[PDB]
């Protein structure tokens, strides 16, 4: 659906990386924070439900989807916050694949960079223009555009 | 504090 | 006014300072707010643009983030093309600064939900980027890239 | 310091 995503929670360097992905097209947004928090976590879907038509917020674990912070920015924000219970068991794999490959991305960039949250942008940038053909970016742009129409 | 992003 | 077009704007609150960019053809932004305006702190901004939107021109907001090579650098590593801001077109200007007070004006009105500005300044990026005024900005964008990418 | 982020 178009304004379904999910979100993910990964360790690198002792810090977090949250992401937020797309699920029909695999797109993603990502921050680096100390650690996970309710009012990181409310912050970060602020962000990006004023960037995209978020409708509906699969949460990374129960400590988010409990979060009375991150309840009240999915109030704020028109979003409807879900649980993130794979239901689908290939919903676990698939984020699993996604950490691994972000991980690999970000080795490829680290050198370039001083900080992480750098190495992180520089690999949501190579993620989401990767052409598999169109990229995640091309992908997601399609369906919105579709379904405004 | 009654603030959304700070809900104390 | 091509899908690939956005321009930098600063402008001051608090004693903060926000940057925005503006995609010039639907009106649509991304703001964050920063303690001053470092070329590393817009060169980090851009990259991250530039991995969420196709961004092939930036119109930079002054001359010191247009020398800047740490801007310069990260707009080589995004493939953008950096380019300066001069309203050439005298309609430009207005524009960006009619922009910084409708802001200006959303976040007075949120301000006061917010400890923090940077919550109040992504609240009216929400409210800005949803307004009807008939489609929304962040509708315009989404139809003009979707369009150049068919 | 030769990083993107970190030009010296
Ligand atoms: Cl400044
Ligand atoms: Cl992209
Ligand atoms: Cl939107």
């Amino acid at each position: 659906s178009p304004g379904i995503w999910q979100l993910d929670c990964t360790h690198l360097e002792g810090k977090v990386i949250l992401v937020a992905v797309h699920v029909a097209s695999g797109y993603i947004e990502a921050e680096v924070i100390p650690a996970e928090t309710g009012q990181e976590t409310a912050y970060f879907l602020l962000k990006l439900a004023g960037r995209w038509p978020v409708k509906t917020v699969h949460t990374d674990n129960g400590s988010n989807f409990t979060s009375t912070t991150v309840k009240a920015a999915c109030w704020w924000a028109g979003i409807k916050q879900e649980d993130g219970i794979p239901y689908n068991p290939q919903s676990q794999g698939v984020i699993e694949s996604m950490n691994k490959e972000l991980k690999k991305i970000i080795g490829q960039v680290r050198d370039q960079a001083e900080h992480l949250k750098t190495a992180v942008q520089m690999a949501v940038f190579i993620h989401n223009h990767k052409r598999k053909g169109y990229s995640a970016g091309e992908r997601i742009v399609d369906i919105i555009a579709t379904d405004i129409q | 504090s009654l603030k959304i992003d700070n809900l104390d």
